């Protein structure tokens, strides 16, 4: 860490295979309530324009 | 009577512009069933044939 030119600051980081302890928290996802899909047929259709 | 008339295929003309911030007024249909159904698209200026501008009106429209 230290001992190169300017002295650097140091952190250790765990591997993947093992943390193993870190502060784990259950999370609840919440989007509601009714989800829908409508089909507004185009009023006034033509070869020139859909509206 | 002399008519120009019942004969014509021109029933309207319509300038429309899909750009200018504008406001969107509906054009009428020829459908019967039904009416309803208000539509919305910008409509700028538009006129029916003005009877009588006498033929030639077949030559040009003007407003």
């Amino acid at each position: 860490m230290s001992n190169s030119a300017i002295p650097l600051n140091v952190v250790a980081v765990q591997e993947p295979r093992l943390e193993l302890n870190n502060e784990r928290t259950w999370v609840v996802v919440k989007g509601g309530q009714q989800v829908t899909y409508y089909p507004f047929p185009s009023t006034s259709f033509s070869s020139n324009q859909f509206n | 009577y002399p008519t120009l008339s019942n004969w014509n295929a021109v029933k309207t003309i319509q300038l429309v512009s899909n750009l200018l911030p504008i406001n969107k007024e509906s054009i009428p249909s020829f459908r019967n069933s039904n009416v309803g159904i208000i539509n919305a698209q910008g409509i700028l200026a538009d006129f029916v044939p003005l009877v009588t501008n006498g033929p030639e009106a077949r030559i040009s429209i003007d407003f």
